[PDB]
């Protein structure tokens, strides 16, 4: 439920090629890229640093929760389904 | 346990149905409440259901459930939240001892070896018989009347070693033992004399203000 | 008044509390009860409210709220839902005992109770949530509601008042807990007896979710008379905001354990010893008094001495009036094990809905029972006085703290017996 890992906006890359290793089976990779994960404070400062790097992006809308209605009253609702069968 | 598992003697096609009679009792029960609420009707229903067949088996748990339209497991919280319903067999007589301090204080212990010895049996077990069931249980309110027993319907009161292995005698031989103190008094008034309510009480409009 | 006691029969309300007088319908008459109920009704809830209220009456069932301010919460128009009396008939704490007598031998004046009571509160019926154990006093209450339906003096335009009430008797199955006002609506639901949170407040939503008052058998019993005779006349008794007469249990190392009325603000010693013989061996041989039942926490002799018997007196003795059920243990008492048993109560009757009670009482009553052998150490002693203030106002309902004060009351008055419980034990081993 811990909603801090969702404060910042972040930078990734596109997911290449990881292969098993023929002696040991370890994943292998050739993508220098491909731990690489950069923070930003908003979505221009990310933006501001793609653009400058030549790097296409996409950029995808922040999703918050709305805020919901919550009433511990209507749990035992004289006439309304809202009613719970047990505690 | 708070858990089930089914056997020969207790499972879902064990069979149980409320009696014709019963069933004109349940209606007198569900009327008692809002219409919207029949679920209202779960406890006075299952208690029936013992008082019918003794103790609770899971058939019975969901013959209620249908009867109320409540989901079955509504009614299993039910059954195994509330102590006085049996989800096993219980013996003809459940003797059921109080051991909370007020009892304990006045000598609910030798009320409840007595019982053993007696029986024969422990605490919590059945008589090979299966006429009788000892337990403990928590205040009966009857504190001021203690040592006691509950058996059945039934209190106890003012409880020795002897009077408690004199009711079980009764109840061995198909008497139904007088309920209430056996120690002198009838009730809760102090032994030894009222140190109240000595004078006839006064009859209706005494003191009565002004203005009704 | 400076003084208290000595009540005279004359005054008291419950005249067949011991059953020697016939407590069915012509009885109740005889002595008083149904006399112009009618007048009453007409009188309307606001005087009724305010009878209560000039009569200092404050509730019997354990926290002692002031009666009249309490129901006229439901003093407010309707809004299409029903409105409920609860009567709590519950009885359930260790050591209380008075509501049986009530049901059982003056089945009546609970009846009318809850008439006038419920037309102060404008509700259309009452329910009596009695617990199931007292089978044979639910029959007789129940034969009581039949008598007074056929009279007429409820149901339908009860006493020709114009005024519909119905009084249901619904039984218990077997849990302390559902005698806490909520849990006692959730097992009239249908629930397991597990109490609510509030808000909201029964007031404003209650059993079947309608607004609801749940008032206590001793708190209902008593409103008739005090609108007969006056809330003046209530509040002549006991000291200022603690009127009244009052019902109490003396049980435990006295010579005649009993139930009796007596006037609210009564010293505990001449309780105990006017009406109950006084305590067993003498007063020289009293250890420590549980005033107000289990839940309340003990005193020691030395502030029995000269305690009085109500809610303020009892508050400043680091204890309260709760039930008014006295439980007397002399000398020759273990008094960790008495303790010890109520804690082992607490713990079997949690209904375990929220957590510091659930794991809480569980987790004292393993300590209070090495505590009774004394295996454990003295820095265990803070540690469960630490653990009782972590359960204590954090649960959901009163239970908690319930378990909590009888822990506190025995670590504040008889640490050296603990201490010494514990020496023994570790040179015995
Ligand atoms: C664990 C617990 C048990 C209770 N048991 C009872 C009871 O048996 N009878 C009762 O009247 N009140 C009992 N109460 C108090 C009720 O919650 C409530 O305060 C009372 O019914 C209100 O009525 P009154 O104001 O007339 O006292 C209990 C409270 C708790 C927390
Ligand atoms: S304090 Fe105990 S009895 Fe009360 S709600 Fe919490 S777990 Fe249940
Ligand atoms: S302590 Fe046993 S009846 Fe109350």
């Amino acid at each position: 439920s811990g909603v801090n890992n969702t404060k910042k906006w972040k930078m990734e890359f596109d997911t290449r090629e990881r292969w098993e290793n023929p002696l040991m089976g370890w994943a292998s990779t050739a993508d220098p890229l491909s731990n690489l994960v950069l923070t930003f404070s908003t979505k221009e400062d990310a933006v501001a640093f793609a653009e400058k790097n030549g790097w296409s992006y996409d950029v995808e809308e922040r999703k918050v929760p709305k805020p919901k209605s919550k009433s511990y009253g209507a749990n035992f609702s004289w006439n309304k389904r809202t009613r719970v069968s047990t505690k | 346990l708070f858990v089930h598992r089914d056997t020969p003697e207790n499972n879902p096609e064990t069979p149980f149905d409320f009696t014709p009679e019963n069933y004109k009792r349940i209606e007198a029960i569900v009327k008692n409440y809002p219409e919207g609420h029949k679920a209202a009707a779960v406890l006075p229903v299952l208690d029936l259901a013992q008082r019918q067949n003794g103790w609770l088996p899971i058939s019975a748990m969901n013959k209620v459930a249908e009867i109320l339209q409540v989901p079955p497991m509504r009614v299993y919280e039910v059954a195994t939240f509330y102590t006085m319903y049996n989800r096993k067999p219980v013996g003809k007589y459940h003797i059921q001892v109080c051991t909370t301090t007020p009892c304990m204080l006045r000598n609910s212990d030798s009320i409840l070896e007595a019982i053993q010895k007696k029986l024969g049996i422990k605490v919590g077990e059945t008589t090979p018989d299966k006429l009788f069931t000892l337990i403990e249980v928590e205040c009966l309110g009857a504190c001021v009347n203690a040592p006691m027993v509950q058996i059945n319907d039934n209190y106890y009161e003012d409880l020795t070693p002897k009077d408690i292995e004199e009711i079980i005698d009764e109840l061995k031989a198909g008497k139904i033992p007088k309920p209430g103190p056996r120690s002198g008094r009838f009730s809760c008034e102090p032994a030894g004399g009222l140190t109240s309510l000595t004078e006839p009480p006064k009859g209706p409009g005494f003191g009565v203000q002004a203005g009704l | 008044k400076t003084s208290f006691g000595s009540l005279k029969d004359e005054d008291r309300i419950f005249t067949n509390l011991y059953g020697r007088h016939d407590w069915r319908l012509k009885g109740a008459q005889s002595r008083g009860d149904w006399y112009k109920t009618k007048e009453i009704l007409l009188k309307g809830p606001d005087w009724i409210l305010g009878e209560v209220k000039t009569s200092g009456l404050r509730g019997r069932g354990g926290a002692g709220f002031p009666t009249g301010l309490k129901w006229s919460f439901m003093n407010k128009p309707s809004d299409g839902r029903p409105k409920y009396l609860v009567v709590n008939a519950d009885e359930g704490e260790p050591g209380t005992c008075k509501d049986r007598e009530i049901i059982r031998h003056d089945p009546h004046k609970l009846v009318e109770g809850c008439l006038v009571g419920g037309r102060a509160m404008g509700a259309r019926a009452a329910y009596i949530y009695i617990r199931g154990e007292f089978y044979n006093e639910a029959s007789n209450l129940q034969v009581a509601i039949r008598e007074a339906y056929e009279a007429g003096l409820i149901g339908k335009n009860a006493c020709g008042s114009g005024y519909d009430f119905d009084v249901f008797v619904v039984r218990g199955a077997g849990a302390y807990i559902c005698g806490e006002e909520t849990a006692l609506i959730e097992s009239i639901e249908g629930k397991q007896g597990k109490p609510r949170l509030k808000p909201p407040f029964p007031a404003d939503v209650g059993v079947f979710g309608c607004p609801t008052t749940v008032a206590n058998v001793e708190t209902v019993a008593v409103s008739p008379t005090i609108c007969r005779r006056g809330g003046a006349w209530f509040a002549s008794f006991g000291r200022e905001r603690n009127s009244g007469t009052k019902l109490f249990n003396i049980s435990g190392h006295v010579n005649n354990p009993c139930t009796v009325e007596e006037e609210m603000s009564v010293p505990l010693k001449e309780l105990i010893e006017k009406h109950a013989g006084g305590v067993t061996g003498g007063w020289d041989n009293l250890l420590a008094v549980i005033p107000g039942g289990s839940s309340t926490p003990l005193i020691p002799k030395s502030v029995c001495e000269t305690v009085l018997m109500d809610f303020d007196a009892l508050i400043q003795a680091q204890t309260g009036l709760g039930t008014a059920a006295v439980i007397v243990m002399d000398r020759s008492t273990d008094i960790v094990k008495a303790i010890a048993r109520l804690i082992e109560f607490y713990k079997h009757e949690s209904c375990g809905q929220c957590t510091p009670c659930r794991e809480g009482v569980d987790w004292m009553n393993k300590v209070m029972a090495r505590f009774v052998r004394g295996d454990a150490r003295p820095a265990e002693i803070d540690s469960l006085w630490e653990i009782s203030k972590q359960i204590e106002g954090h649960t959901i309902c009163a239970l908690g703290d319930g378990a909590a004060w009888p822990v506190q009351g025995l670590i504040r008055h008889f640490r050296p017996e603990l201490e010494e419980r514990m020496q023994q034990f570790a040179q015995q081993h």
